[PDB]
RNA sequence: CCCCGAGAGGGGGUUUUUUUUUUUUUUUUUU
């Protein structure tokens, strides 16, 4: 098959299986990866749905390509070992992404340098025995978590939200927007998933603070 | 016949005998020991000498590597301030040739050369870790120079050492045997390159054809009856 | 018996992160 | 222990060989010191492009596997430090396995290090030393140690080992092992008894290397 | 109020005094005399066109010239260029040719003008006076060998460009003159680069003294003062001279000024970017220098 | 971005835009689109087919082609394939236009998928083939007009034997000449940019350089609907906004939406 | 596998002789049930450099 | 990594031509003495054109057809460059302009051109078949690859043999070749590249607009005559006087009637070569059955 | 053995055409000012095709500049939709393209003077929209046009045609159809001339018979540049009309 | 050979990394 990897024989089939408000808790830890400059580990548990995904930042390096006055960042997402989500899907994440950090990183203080930041979505269990609404508020406070625990200046602590298909990023407090999604829902439901979700950034960003400072 | 050496093998040489050392021979920059590292016949230079004997290792080699004082035959293939790129040999490092010097150098004035000439240079400096430099005028020449353009002829690829018995060895019956059929004159380079010219293109193609057959078979016996077949063909048509 | 041809194996993809983006590595 | 080569077979390369045990036949060459791409560049050193084909299909990760350990053998036969900030290709092309590639690369892997000395001989490049390459392969039924063992060998064997040592002083001095690579059940008093009985064939295979080395350059050079 | 204008068609794609032509591969002329030109090519007696052109003959020199390509870089332009890159002590610039044209450290007037003394810094640090993206005035010094061009600043008259927007049109409809700056009613400045690149800005005080401060002449920072009149006649000015390139006629200094008070008819400004106007306003510059005759 | 400015530029252009009476570079008020041509039924070989010319020479083609699914093993029966010249398949903006083109046009979304239904197991996939010759800025807004437009013009073959495959089980045959035109109701995708606290649809290319922000907001059914993306047209000059000026380009969208309807639903 | 899977052999025609492809069953995992993996645990090695 | 060619190596090659000289000492239209060397085993064959040195391997292994073709066997022809042939190529540079028309010359010549009978590699249909492999492999170049490599695929596949297959039901007996002899490939024909390389010895401009032509072709270049022409032209055929394929992508503009005048030249090249190879096929059959019988008879 | 008329009694084919007829042959010039220094949009039958020439321009990386002449690059994009059956996979990197893109090159390489435009870069980006036969000789014409829109000089007309070869009979212009039912050649001849600079031939062809192919090819391409001359100087003679 | 001072001064002639392979409609012989 692959002259790179060994995906063993051709003829063989994949095992495929046969029949016969909630509050929310997460564990955040940073700095385990000495490859890197910063890394987070961020675990969410809360109904049937799990996911423990790992940041790792890496910069600021040089850059080949171009001269720059400010810096330059990258976010790419990796599938993880067993849940898997569409590329494309993945790629939109990403400049989602690049578009919320490109509002908070203190890019001026990085010239011609890269930040390479990567978000592994490890382990993703759905146990309910477009689902990647529900990892972004995780992916940017992993994001976070890294790019303080690299060291990489921030404008402001950069937490968000997630309620019926909707996703909001909020910095200042929740007085600004950094970064608004919204799959599905309902219609005229704009007022409450901006509550909701506030509410969540406001509580992610303290436990976020709360690492950041004792551990 | 001769004293064939392996690279590993125990130096013949006593450190009580002041050795200057040449190709094939090595200096352990951090054991200081004196070990050969190619393979061929070694060749011990006669005492009285000075007081210094020269050792080193014919070894066969088509490679080039540029060393001091060396008359090479190169390639003008580019344009750089103060200088040409020249190339010796295919794939291996450019060379440095400086628009200063030349046969009739001036600061103002400057060479004719254009990209795609063949230049019969010296190289003068060799760093390990630095580009060749290569000089058509020489300050060893002191004002002797045969460097220059060379028009025309034909060049042929060589191994370095057919190159070095065709330039310094006199017994070499290779120049000749080409010499009592046609005359020609021809420019020789340690780099492995020979430039062949005559008046017409059928003696240069003759003397290139000749070279190549010699320098394959290398039989010391072969090339004035080798070269007798060959100048026959010419008049084939 | 104990002869080669009569085992199998299981056939792994490892995956090195450095922070960069492409091909896999030599040491992948 | 009948190997059979020939140096300098190609022409539009610095040094070749091709290199045969058996029924396992290995195409080497060799070009440099030539001018290395920037990625490959090492400011003192010399740098080793080291490329392994298979005798069918194209290069997989197996290949590449036989290109490290062929890396771990040539390293450190040649001075690196003659040749700083350029290259050195070296190609190995098996056109014949002389054994089952689905289940063996002993044979092929002794006789890459082989081909791939005697081309670097034949190129002229700096070496520190020598070195010879054996296969050896064990038998559960005989108990027996059997050096340059057959493919038939081999599908019955419990163990199957490369060895490549590093010789200095006329092919009499082992220098270091360059390389081991056993794989297999096997125990400590085994390995010993391998590694006693795998030098002596090493330093006949030397000794014949020298032989083949000296047969065919001595004309090329003068007297 | 309309929101948008669409265009629409179906079925198909798209919709569908004597000058001498030729094609390339077209006898031109069987007589050895003549000195062959660009877009030509021979072969002993006969010569034949390099190009899809009008022949044209000064003299004895026979050549064709192109109905289209690229800006040629000619040896005294006056061009409006940005900077693509820096490196050693040059600048390079984009004009619009073939190649970017350089710009050496020493051509331009460092800070401090005459009086400061020849400074080794500042090849250094040169990317502070100039950088990639800015925008200048230069005059076309000499000419490479393969015909790109070296350019100069030595001049109060050129020099990095503020205080304005930028607009380009093709460089045929740009023609060398006497001068290419000029002074337009609404208290605003054109910079008619020859290569087609034009710079609009607030009219300056050097702009005035042309027909009738050396530390800053680098400054990136607009004027702090800019009205909106200023800003919206910019607009204006900037829509008819892509409505004049749209009809694929040469811009004039004149032609500009009398579009810009004809389109006065119109209320709104985003009013100069319809098709229909443009037409319109096209005829118009047209018919009246068919007047003129 | 694309287009590149000098610090001097994009200080006069934000200015300029930033102020209260927003002054566009060309003119035009907060809400005016560039005037744009567009061609149909241009693919014979294809069962619809559109061309959309922009005023700063940006060009989108798009192509439709159907096949005869299963229904209940093909789950997306609406396919959009973005190719962008001059980009790899698997570049960053070409996969994310790509993803977001997917959601707009979901079959149980924005999409009225009963009208791909033939029986009770066959149903018409539609592979919506997008090609951008040439763009200078985000072509989001561009290939959804073009979409639109093409998906408004296309034709299917029409089903000749019975369709309740569950019981008689009949294979799919077809009239030889007759086709049906496609009734549906293609979703149109507006793109606004944010500078200072204006804002504006249809950015132009100096525009979204300088701009602070951007949206991507989705229209069917004559109401905002999902995806609706905040995006960066730049990467230097990206701030954070209030959250009425969100509030405020729904609105806007919500008002002049109809009005762009309205010039594209022409007969 | 299914005791008896309705799909059998699939015909496919040649320049006028016929042929009929081998039916293939569709191996199902089970849901809760498994197996443990049969190791020789005598041979598991492990690492060190 | 580039091959530097001097004006005067470039002048002289070139106005040797005009001379009817070529280096080598050939003729115009005179190709290479093509040998032919077979291996142990079969499919092993290694041809040379001089210096031009190329091997050829092939191999198969039971595989299961593709759902479009049920009744077709699976056939591939790898010709990966290496830095083995020069340090010209990089290795594995699979998208260069050269690596391509020579990947396409070749599929085009034996793939596409139908030389092996893929319905023959089928076993069981729909199911199981043959998918028989050509490897080339370029050890040294000089010159003629196209032409080297089609011979030495078409002698591969005419002197490889599989090994019996007995299928019942779904299982499959590969019979060892000692305990039942292997079983010879399907060739329909038998197909040879023959390649011109063309050069201008004037100007572009008396090519194009020249009343009389004078473009040099030559037949089997060597590498330093393929690094200095100004076109190239391949052209396939076999013994049934009939034209496989022929490709002259782009280069110097050529005469209609010149380049008729190679596709003849190249007929008759081509006929020599096939009865060449034929002959080398009958002789190493002879020679593998007398040592047969003199392992039987000692035995 | 094809069941259709591909060539009745009556000398006419499938379309109507006869034995030595053109299809409609439709060029047009200067379709995509803003987006090229040159461009062409090509109908010839069924097939559509657009052409575009960005260049001479600065090479987007130093490392690959010719300072003796320009670097031509072709790449042509086949669309999944330009035939029938929509394509599943992509054609970007299919061998059957790369050697198109080569071909192409090779054949522009002797006729475009890349040596009057030192350090720079040609890139021609074609787009086949649709498809019916004879692609390979509708992209040599395409290409011919749009280079000359851009005003790059070059020494003639590159014309592109393909004859089909159905028994004894040469079609000249040959559909899909045809194709599927025949060998064809395809032929790139230089201006008025007999020099070819494409000899293409991809199926089995009795030697016999293709001299006389080749002959009706020539023929046939020389039309082909007549109407592609014809169309440029009308195209000129407008511009110059309006613009002087 | 090229640009700036009127006379042997000065300034320029352009080097290096990123992402896998398919491909169109009842035997035998003469009759």
């Amino acid at each position: 098959q692959d002259r790179r990897r060994l995906l063993g024989p051709a003829a063989a089939k994949p095992m495929a299986f046969s029949n016969t408000e909630s509050e929310q808790e997460l564990s955040l830890h940073t700095g385990f990866i000495e490859n890197c400059n910063g890394s987070a580990l961020v675990e969410a548990r809360s109904l049937g749905h799990q996911t423990s995904l790992i940041s790792a930042v890496y910069g600021p390096r040089s850059i080949r390509g171009s001269f720059t006055s400010q810096g330059t960042i990258s976010i790419q997402l990796k599938n993880g070992l067993l849940e898997k989500y569409n590329t494309n899907e993945l790629k939109e994440v990403s400049s989602f992404l690049m578009g919320i950090f490109n509002s908070v990183v203190n890019l001026s203080r990085y010239p011609k340098s890269g930040i390479d930041i990567f978000v592994y979505l490890t382990y993703d269990k759905d146990l309910t025995n477009s689902q990647i609404s529900s990892l972004i508020p995780h992916c940017i406070t992993s994001i976070t978590l890294a790019l303080a625990d690299a060291g990489i200046e921030l404008v402001d602590m950069a937490g968000a939200g997630e309620a019926n298909g909707t996703v909001v990023s909020f910095i200042k407090n929740g007085e600004e927007i950094v970064g608004f999604w919204k799959d599905d829902g309902d219609d005229e439901d704009l007022l409450e998933c901006l509550d909701r979700c506030k509410e969540q950034y406001n509580r992610y960003r303290d436990l976020m603070i709360s690492c950041l400072m004792n551990q | 016949m001769s004293t064939f050496i392996f690279p590993g093998d125990s130096f013949p040489v006593d450190p009580t005998t002041p050795v200057k050392l040449g190709p094939g021979i090595y200096c352990d920059p951090n054991t200081q020991e004196i070990r050969p590292v190619n393979t061929g016949v070694l060749h011990v230079s006669a005492k009285g000498k000075s007081g210094v004997q020269t050792a080193y290792i014919d070894y066969s080699s088509k490679r080039y590597i540029p060393s001091v004082n060396d008359f090479v035959i190169g390639v003008i293939i580019g344009t750089f301030s103060d200088s040409y790129k020249v190339s010796l040999q295919n794939f291996s490092s450019s060379v440095s040739l400086s628009y200063m010097a030349f046969p009739n150098a001036s600061k103002k004035n400057r060479p004719t050369l254009q990209v795609g000439d063949l230049v019969y240079a010296r190289v003068c400096t060799a760093e390990k870790e630095l580009e060749a430099e290569i000089e058509c005028f020489d300050s060893t020449t002191g004002r002797d120079a045969g460097f220059g353009i060379l028009e025309d002829g034909m060049i042929i690829d060589v191994n370095l050492n057919f190159a070095r018995q065709l330039l310094f060895n006199n017994d070499f019956p290779l120049l000749k045997v080409l010499a009592a059929h046609t005359k020609f004159e021809v420019a020789i380079g340690l780099n492995g390159k020979i430039w062949v010219k005559c008046e017409e293109l059928s003696n240069t193609l003759a003397c290139y054809r000749t070279i190549m057959e010699c320098c394959q078979k290398n039989d010391t016996a072969a090339f004035k009856d080798i070269a007798k077949r060959q100048f026959k063909e010419i008049l084939t048509v | 018996e104990d002869i080669i041809a009569n085992y199998a194996s299981v056939y792994p993809v490892v995956e090195v992160e450095r922070g960069r983006v492409g091909a896999c590595t030599d040491e992948e | 222990m009948s190997v059979q080569a020939e140096i300098g077979i190609l022409d539009h390369v610095d040094g070749s060989s091709e290199f045969v045990s058996q029924d396992t036949k290995v195409i080497c060459s060799v070009t440099g010191p030539i001018e290395p791409k920037a990625r490959q560049e090492l400011p003192t050193q010399l740098a080793l492009e080291i490329i392994v084909r298979p005798a069918k299909g194209v290069a997989t990760t197996r290949e590449k596997v036989l290109e490290d350990k062929l890396r771990a053998v040539l390293t450190p036969l040649i001075t690196r430090h003659c040749y700083p900030r350029q290259l050195c290709q070296i190609t190995c092309q098996i056109l014949e396995s002389g054994e089952d590639e689905a289940e063996f690369s002993l044979r092929e892997l002794s006789c890459c290090i082989n081909a791939a000395f005697l081309a670097l001989v034949d190129a002229g490049i700096a070496l520190n030393s020598m070195c010879a390459s054996i296969p050896i392969a064990i038998i559960k039924d005989t108990s027996d140690i059997i050096v340059d063992p057959t493919a038939e060998q081999l599908k019955i064997s419990l163990s199957v080992h490369t060895l490549a040592l590093e010789f200095v002083n006329g092919g009499k001095v082992v220098k270091n092992v360059l390389l081991l690579d056993s794989n297999g059940d096997f125990n400590e008093d085994q390995l010993f008894s391998l590694l006693e009985l795998g030098e002596q064939k090493c330093q006949e295979l030397v000794t014949n290397i020298r032989r083949i080395i000296q047969d065919n350059i001595s004309p090329r050079l003068v007297v | 109020s309309e929101v948008i204008t669409i265009t629409k068609r179906n079925g198909a794609f798209q919709n569908s005094s004597d000058s001498q032509i030729v094609t390339p591969g077209e006898l031109v002329t069987d007589d050895p005399i003549w000195m062959r030109g660009h877009g030509t090519y021979f072969l002993d007696n006969m010569t034949y066109s390099s190009v899809a052109g009008t022949v044209s003959r000064v003299n004895r020199l026979l050549s064709v010239i192109p109905l289209k390509g690229r800006y040629a870089p000619e040896t005294g332009d006056h061009v409006v260029g940005r900077i693509a890159e820096v490196g050693n002590k040059r600048w390079k610039v984009d004009i619009g040719g073939k190649q970017h044209a350089v710009l050496m450290l020493g051509s331009v007037n460092l800070p401090g003008g005459i009086l400061r003394r020849k400074s080794e810094s500042d090849e250094l640090q040169m990317r502070s006076f100039l950088k990639e993206g800015d925008l200048l005035n230069a005059e076309v010094q000499s000419l490479f060998q393969d015909g790109s061009a070296s350019l100069h600043t030595r001049s109060l008259k050129y020099g990095k460009l503020r205080n304005g927007m930028f607009c380009q049109v093709p460089s045929s409809l740009i023609v060398r003159a006497k001068n290419h700056t000029h002074n337009l009613p609404g208290n605003i400045t054109v910079v008619l680069g020859v290569n087609g690149y034009i710079w609009l800005r607030k009219t300056s005080q050097m702009d005035l003294a042309r027909d009738t401060s050396s530390w800053q002449i680098y400054s990136d920072e607009n004027d702090p003062s800019i009205s909106n009149n200023i800003r919206q006649a910019i607009c204006r000015y900037a829509n008819v001279i892509k409505a004049l390139a749209f009809c694929e006629i040469g811009i004039t200094q004149q032609r500009i000024v009398s579009a810009y008070e004809a389109s006065m008819v119109y209320s709104n400004v985003g009013e100069l970017i319809e098709k229909n106007v443009m037409e319109s306003i096209g005829s118009d510059i047209l018919t009246a220098e068919k007047m003129r005759g | 971005g694309h287009m590149s400015l000098s610090v001097a530029e994009k200080s006069y252009l934000y200015d300029s835009l930033a102020s209260t009476p927003s002054i566009r570079p060309d003119g035009r008020l907060p809400h005016q689109f560039r005037p744009i041509e567009i061609f149909t039924d241009f693919l014979p070989s294809s069962n619809g087919s559109s061309r959309i010319i922009a005023s700063d020479g940006s060009e989108c083609i798009v192509s439709i082609k159907s096949k005869v699914v299963d229904h209940h093993v093909e789950n997306e029966l609406l396919q959009v394939d973005v190719d962008i010249a001059g980009q790899r398949d698997d570049a960053l903006v070409v996969e994310t236009i790509t993803s977001l083109l997917n959601k707009v046009l979901k079959s149980g979304s924005g999409v009225d998928s009963s009208k791909l239904q033939l029986t009770k197991k066959y149903s018409f996939k539609i592979f919506v083939d997008v090609l951008v010759i040439s763009s200078h800025s985000h072509p989001i807004s561009l290939i959804s007009f073009a979409i639109y437009s093409a998906l408004n013009s296309t034709y299917l073959p029409k089903l000749i034997s019975a369709f309740d495959d569950l019981e008689v089980e009949e294979l799919p045959t077809f009239h030889d000449y007759d086709m049906v035109k496609l009734d549906i109701n293609p979703p149109l995708v507006f793109i606004l940019a944010v500078v200072g606290n204006n804002m504006l649809l249809d950015p132009a290319a100096n525009e979204s350089e300088v701009a602070n922000n951007g949206l991507i907001i989705s229209w069917s059914n004559g109401k905002i609907t999902s995806p609706i993306r905040s995006v960066a047209l730049n990467d230097s000059n990206v701030k954070s906004f209030k959250p009425h000026l969100l509030k405020q380009g729904l609105a806007m969208v919500e008002k002049y939406a109809p009005d762009v309807v309205r010039s594209l639903e022409n007969l | 596998i299914d005791e008896r899977a309705s799909d059998l052999r699939m015909t496919i025609r040649t320049r006028g002789r016929s042929a009929t492809i081998r039916e293939t069953y569709e191996i199902i995992c089970d849901q809760t049930k498994s197996v443990p993996l049969m190791i020789n645990a005598k041979n598991i090695a492990f690492a060190s450099n | 990594k580039d091959i530097e060619i001097s004006a005067s190596e470039s002048k002289f090659i070139l106005e040797a031509l005009r001379q009817n000289y070529r280096l080598d000492g050939r003729s115009f239209d005179q190709f290479r003495d093509v040998e032919i060397t077979f291996g142990k085993e079969f499919g092993d064959v290694s041809v040379k054109m001089g210096n031009t040195k190329v091997h050829c391997r092939i191999s198969c292994q039971i595989a299961q057809p593709y759902e479009d073709r049920p009744f077709e066997g699976l056939f591939v022809i790898s010709t990966e460059i290496s830095p083995m042939a020069g340090s010209q190529f990089e290795n594995g540079n699979i998208t260069g302009e050269d690596e391509v028309l020579c990947s396409r010359i070749i599929e085009k010549s034996v793939r596409r051109s139908g030389a092996l009978d893929v319905e023959g590699l089928c076993i069981v249909a729909g199911s199981k078949c043959w998918a028989v492999r050509a490897d080339v492999h370029f050890l040294d170049c000089d010159g003629g690859f196209i032409d080297a490599s089609c011979i030495a695929v078409m002698a591969g596949l005419m002197h490889f043999k599989k090994p019996d297959i007995t299928v019942h039901g779904e299982q499959i007996i590969v019979h060892p070749v000692n305990e039942r002899e292997p079983v010879p490939l399907g060739i329909l024909h038998i197909p040879i590249c023959v390649t011109f390389s063309f050069f201008n010895p004037q100007d572009t401009e008396e090519n194009i607009k020249g009343e009389t032509n004078s473009e040099i072709s030559i037949i089997d270049a060597t590498l330093k005559e393929e690094l200095l022409r100004d076109g190239v032209l391949t052209v396939t055929l076999n013994k049934n006087r009939e034209v496989v394929q022929v490709s002259k992508a782009g280069g110097l503009p050529m005469d209609a009637l010149t380049l008729m005048k190679c596709c003849h030249e190249a007929y008759s090249i081509i006929e020599k070569i096939t009865d060449q190879i034929l002959q080398l096929l009958k002789e190493d059959s002879e020679k593998r059955n007398k040592y047969a019988a003199m392992l039987t008879s000692e035995n | 053995m094809s069941r259709l008329e591909i060539y009745s009694p009556e000398g006419l084919r499938l379309d109507g055409r006869r034995w030595n007829e053109l299809r409609r042959f439709e060029s047009s010039i200067n379709t995509h000012p803003h987006a090229a220094d040159g461009s062409s949009y090509m109908e010839q039958g069924n097939n559509k095709i657009i052409t575009l020439v960005k260049g001479p321009k600065e090479p987007r990386l130093k490392s690959q500049m010719d300072t003796s002449k320009a670097l031509l690059n072709v790449s042509v994009n086949i669309t999944k939709f330009s035939k029938f059956e929509r394509s599943k996979s992509s054609h970007k990197n299919e061998r059957r393209v790369l050697e198109i893109q080569t071909s192409l090159v090779r054949m522009f390489e002797k006729n475009v003077m890349l040596n009057i435009y030192p350090r720079t870069v040609i890139d021609i980006e074609i787009h086949v929209l649709e498809q019916d036969g004879g692609i390979m000789g509708s992209l040599i014409n395409g290409i011919t046009l749009a280079l000359i829109d851009a005003g790059i000089s070059m020494f003639d007309y590159i014309s592109g045609i393909s004859v089909g070869l159905y028994d004894t009979t040469p079609l000249l212009d040959t559909n899909s159809l045809e194709e599927n039912a025949m060998s064809t050649v395809t032929l790139g001849v230089v201006g008025k001339s007999e020099k070819l600079s494409l000899l293409l031939v991809e199926d089995k062809i009795p030697l016999d018979r293709l001299e006389n192919v080749l002959a009706i090819g020539i023929a046939g391409a020389h039309r082909v540049r007549d109407l592609m001359d014809e169309e440029l100087r009308k195209h000129a003679q407008k511009r110059v009309s309006n613009a002087s």
